[PDB]
């Protein structure tokens, strides 16, 4: 493969030709082109990793949005990250108020 | 309805003799 | 194949009639029926491809 | 012979009325 | 027939369906219309019911003004067709 | 008539209409007061499919994150539902203009 | 060939509130959270047509909603 300089299996090609050209620095001069597949292999394991725990939990072996939406709401870093963003085929925390409770 | 040989008043009339 | 006809409960089935009646070409009719074969004529009546 | 050939018949008969599917004796209950 | 204790037209459908679907096998049942092809069928999901505990969900496909058709010969023949209704498919 | 004390069967409510995926709102009309608003000024939109469904759940984080704000400030007064100006409270704080 | 709303509901609004952590309800509940959708949705629709007719130019693919909502203050994922 073209990825597997240094554990990494994304695609290199096109993405080499996009980080090269990324139309944001004059040249990425020695240079990590290759970080952001770098990034990119991390936060897909993380996600490998929580998806395959939350699928196989539920007595269930697929993942609905629903939780999806609970993995996103759950993390601090990714809440920290964008915290104005909400996950859609799912439900808002529930809610009570002991004051609104009898 | 049936586009014939621009005649009219003969629905029955031509079919008092054919029965 | 599970195709039966209509017949199989013979006795038990009203019958068929058509009726014929004709309708004349009205004056106006006939006239706008010659002014479009005209105008077929004049296309080639966009008929022949 | 004529009292088992008599029994096999109707119990035949009856079998056929009955064997149909059958279930379970506390879920056909 | 093997079935499980109307008319005779969709009862002979009811049989061969009971021919087919224990066979797991198809056919183009070419029922010139108002022979109750369609009671045939629905004679054939009911069937269903009584010859094994295999209900699931199942799908049935038509032209749309004969919905009626269906729903209403469920409601008239073997109402016991638990139904979920799908219409406004974003949010209705 | 098992009447009981509301407010229980509202937390009952509450407990059915905060467990799953369920839609609670019964908002096909959400989509036309949505077309409303697009066709308002301009036309010939030509979008997506799924779009509506992106767009009004957007519009149901937006007002449910009020009704939550709502509800606090609610509590932060003496009066534990939504009340108006709890909501006025929830929006003018967020930089509403 | 425009359709308006009529009121947006006592039940669904009600399940609106139901997980906004609210049982009871005042009678300042329902209609006033659809007039703050309709605030917030009328300014950031005002500022796309300023945007669409400033240079009078169409909008692109469904990559739009989710740049435009988090400017505006509500972004979404899903997709
Ligand atoms: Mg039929």
């Amino acid at each position: 493969s073209r990825s597997a300089k240094a554990g990494l299996t994304f695609p290199v090609g096109r993405v080499h030709r996009l980080l090269r050209r990324g139309n944001y620095a004059q040249r990425i001069g020695s240079g990590a082109p290759v970080y952001l597949t770098a990034v990119l292999e991390y936060l897909a394991a993380e996600i490998l990793e929580l998806a395959g725990n939350a699928a196989r939990d539920n007595k269930k072996t697929r993942i609905i949005p629903r939780h999806l939406q609970l993995a996103i709401r759950n993390d601090d870093e990714l809440n920290k990250l964008l915290g104005n963003v909400t996950i859609a085929q799912g439900g808002v925390l529930p809610n009570i108020h002991q004051n609104l409770l009898p | 309805f049936v586009s014939e040989h621009t005649i009219e008043s003969n629905i029955l009339k031509k079919a008092n003799q054919k029965r | 194949l599970l195709r039966r006809l209509k017949a199989d409960v013979e006795k038990q089935m009203p019958a068929k009639y058509e009726h014929i009646v004709y309708c004349k070409l009205s004056k106006r009719q006939r006239f706008l029926y010659d002014d479009f074969m005209s105008r077929a004529q004049t296309k080639a009546t966009l008929a022949s491809g | 012979e004529k009292k088992r050939k008599i029994i096999q018949e109707r119990i035949r008969k009856h079998k056929e009325q009955e064997s149909q599917h059958m279930l379970t004796q506390e879920e056909r209950l | 027939d093997v079935p499980v204790p109307l008319r005779t037209y969709q009862k002979q459908g009811l049989n061969w369906l009971a021919s087919l679907y224990n066979n797991h096998t198809n056919g183009i049942l070419a029922d010139e219309m108002g022979l109750g092809k369609t009671i045939q069928t629905i004679s054939l999901l009911a069937y269903l019911a009584c010859e094994k505990e295999n209900w699931g969900p199942h799908l049935i496909v038509v032209p749309t003004s004969v919905l009626l058709n269906w729903e209403m010969e469920f409601k008239r023949f073997a109402p016991g067709f638990k139904v979920l209704t799908y219409y406004g498919s974003p949010q209705q | 008539p098992h009447r009981y004390k509301p407010g229980t069967v509202a937390l009952r409510e509450i407990r059915r209409f905060q467990k799953s995926t369920e839609l609670l709102i019964r908002k096909l009309p959400f989509q036309r007061l949505v077309r409303e608003i697009a066709q308002d000024f301009k036309t010939d939109l030509r979008f997506q499919s799924s779009a509506i469904g992106a767009l009004q759940e957007s519009v149901e984080a937006y007002l449910v994150s009020l009704f939550e704000d709502t509800n606090l400030a609610a509590i932060h007064a003496k009066r534990v539902t939504i009340q108006k100006k709890e909501i006025k409270l929830a929006r003018r704080l967020r930089g509403e203009r | 060939l425009r359709d308006n709303i009529q009121g947006i509901t006592k039940p669904a609004i009600r399940r609106l509130a139901r997980r906004g952590g609210v049982k009871r309800i005042s009678g300042l509940i329902y209609e006033e959270v659809r007039a703050v959708l309709k605030s917030f949705l009328e300014s950031v629709i005002r500022d796309s047509v300023t945007y669409t007719e400033h240079a009078k130019r169409k909008t692109v693919t469904s990559l739009d909603v989710v740049y435009a909502l988090k400017r505006q203050g509500r972004t979404l994922y899903g997709f």
